[PDB]
C-alpha cells in the first residue's frame, strides 16, 4: 500500500547495553529494526529503507534508503555502541536522506528507536517535529528503555504531536516485559501502517 | 566504526540474530521460507515457499537457518556445512544466515 | 565458488574453526595470544603474550576466542559481544575469530 | 628456518566429506592447513604461503603465496567441496602461483594434501615430480584417507622420490585414528623441515 522511503534511526547509545530488554536493548532493537526493514521492504517493492545510528562514535548513516533488503539487513550486523543518541542530528540527517530519495513519489518516514534519555528540551523537539511536518516527513517513535526519564515519553509525545499529520506519525511506548520490543511493535502502526 | 561486510563473490552474507527463532515468523519475507516445525537449522534449495528444509551439516549450535534469496542449489540433508553453503549461493545475491542469540 | 571475505573497513575478519580448542595450542602464533587457562572465549585488548583474556559477552557457544592482530581496544569482561568486537579492531588488520567445530 | 614460498594444495574433492577423519577429512585438512600456514609464516617472516584447492569445479588458487597470514587463513573459510582432485593441474598451477609470488632467494615448496584417490600412473607422477625437481620445487605430500586406492601410497611415494632433492621433500602417510591429521603432521617434517 503506502509507498514510502523510511529512514530508521537506531539507538546505539551506551544505554543500549542494558539487559533490561533481554538480552540487551540493542539486540531487542536490532530485531525490531530487522523486522521493520522486512515489513517495510515487503509491503511495497518500491519502498526504500535506510538506517542510521544516532549514538556510538557519532551519528552514522549505515545505508541511505534502499530497496536492497540484504544491504539494509547487513547494516544491522556489528553495530558500534556508545555515547548518547544525537536525536536532533539523526533526525536532521534522516530528513536529508529522505529528501534525497530518488522516487519522489515516496512518502517520507523517519522511524526513531529512542531507547535512551531524550536530553533535548521539549520545545526544541516540538520545533523539530513541526519542521518535519513542514517537510512532509512522518515520524514513528519507538520509545523504550527504562532509564527513568519521565519527561521522555512526554517529550516524545510532544515531538509526535508536532510532527503528526493525517495520522502518519505514531509513538509506541514499549517498556521491557514478557513481550519483546518487536512483538509489541508488530501490533502497532509502526508495523501495520 | 566501519561497514561490516561478509560476502562470497557477488553474494552478500547477511547475518541476522534473533533471541527466538519464532520472531522470524514476523520477519518478512523470510518467514515464508521457514518451516517452524523443523528441528535443526535448514537451508533452502530454492525460493519456494517453506523451502528451508535441508538440514545443514554439523551446524553451529546457534545457527537457526540459512536462506538464499535466489536461484537453486543442491538439496541434501546433513551434507553441506554452513561454510560450504556459503559457496552454494549459485547466483543468490544474499545468503541470510539466521543465528540464535546466546544469552549468558 | 568465489572468495569468501568478512571484513570491517580495512580489518579482515578471519574465521578459523577447529574441532578441539587444544589444536590452537599448536597454531602459531595464535597459541601465544590465547590464554588456555581461561574459560569462555576472550578477546585481546592489545598485543601481548596470552593477551586474549577479556570475556566476550554472550558469545556463541562455539566461539573460542577473538584475536586482533594489532593495536589496542577497550579491555572489559562481559561487555563486548562478538559483533561489537568486529567494530573494535581499532586499526588491527585482522580480527581472528576462533570457532569450535560442532560435531555429532 | 630458511626462506620459503609454499603453495599448499588443498583436497576439496568429494572424498573429503568422509567422516573417517573426524568431523570430516575436509575439516581435518583445514586444521592441518591452518596450522601449517601458521608454522610456515612464523618460521620466517618472509616466508609466503599460498593455497589452492585441487578439486571442486577445477583448481582454484585461493591465494597466491603471501606472508599475509590473515589473508591466507581467510582462504580456509567457506571452502567448496566436490569433484575429484586434479593433482597435475594443481601442481602445475601451484608452480605458477609460486612463480607469480616468488621473491629473491625464496626456496619453493608445494604441499599437496592427497586426501583422495590418486588417479594417475606412477610414471606420470614421477615425470611431474622430476619436473618439480628441475624447477627447484620441494614437495610435501600428506597422504590421508582410506579410499581403497591401494596403489595410492606407492604412487605418492614415487612422486616424492621423483621430486626429492637433498631430502627437502617429504611424504607423510596419515591413517585415520585417534591422532588427528594435524597432530600427526605436527611431528613430521611437513612442520619441522
Amino acid at each position: 500500500p503506502v509507498l514510502e522511503a523510511t529512514m530508521i534511526c537506531i539507538d546505539n547509545s551506551e544505554w543500549m547495553r542494558n539487559g533490561d530488554y533481554s538480552p540487551s536493548r540493542l539486540q531487542a532493537q536490532t530485531e525490531a529494526v530487522n523486522l521493520l526493514c522486512g515489513a517495510k521492504t515487503q509491503s511495497n517493492p518500491e519502498n526504500t529503507v535506510g538506517i542510521l545510528t544516532m549514538a556510538g562514535k557519532g551519528v552514522r548513516v549505515l545505508t541511505t534508503p534502499t530497496s536492497d533488503l540484504g544491504k539494509i539487513l547487513a547494516c544491522m550486523h556489528g553495530l558500534d555502541v556508545g555515547g548518547e543518541i544525537n536525536l536532533t542530528a539523526a533526525i536532521q540527517i534522516a530528513q536529508l536522506a529522505l529528501k534525497h530519495r530518488q522516487n519522489k513519489n515516496q512518502r517520507q518516514r523517519i522511524i526513531v528507536f529512542a531507547g535512551s534519555p531524550i536530553k533535548y528540551e521539549k520545545k526544541a523537539l516540538e520545533i523539530v517535529g513541526k519542521r518535519l511536518k513542514k517537510n512532509s516527513v512522518s515520524l514513528d517513535i519507538v520509545n523504550f528503555g527504562e532509564d527513568d526519564d519521565e519527561e521522555k515519553p512526554q517529550k516524545l509525545e510532544a515531538l509526535l504531536t508536532a510532527v503528526n499529520n493525517n495520522d502518519g506519525s505514531h509513538i509506541v511506548h514499549v517498556p521491557s516485559g514478557a513481550n519483546a520490543l518487536s512483538d509489541v511493535l508488530l501490533s502497532t502502526p509502526v508495523f501495520t501502517g | 566504526p566501519a561497514p561490516h561486510e561478509e560476502r562470497v563473490g557477488d553474494m552478500r552474507i547477511v547475518n541476522i540474530t534473533f533471541s527466538d527463532i519464532n520472531s522470524i515468523k514476523n520477519f518478512q519475507p523470510f518467514s515464508q521460507y521457514f518451516d517452524f516445525t523443523l528441528t535443526g537449522p535448514r537451508y533452502n534449495g530454492n525460493i519456494a515457499q517453506f523451502a528451508m528444509i535441508w538440514k545443514i551439516k554439523n551446524p553451529p549450535h546457534n545457527l537457526l537457518g540459512v536462506f538464499f534469496d535466489n536461484n537453486t542449489r543442491d538439496d541434501e540433508d546433513d551434507k553441506y556445512t554452513l561454510e560450504e553453503l556459503k559457496q552454494m549461493g549459485n547466483g543468490a545475491k544474499n545468503m541470510y544466515i539466521f543465528w540464535q542469540y546466546e544469552q549468558k
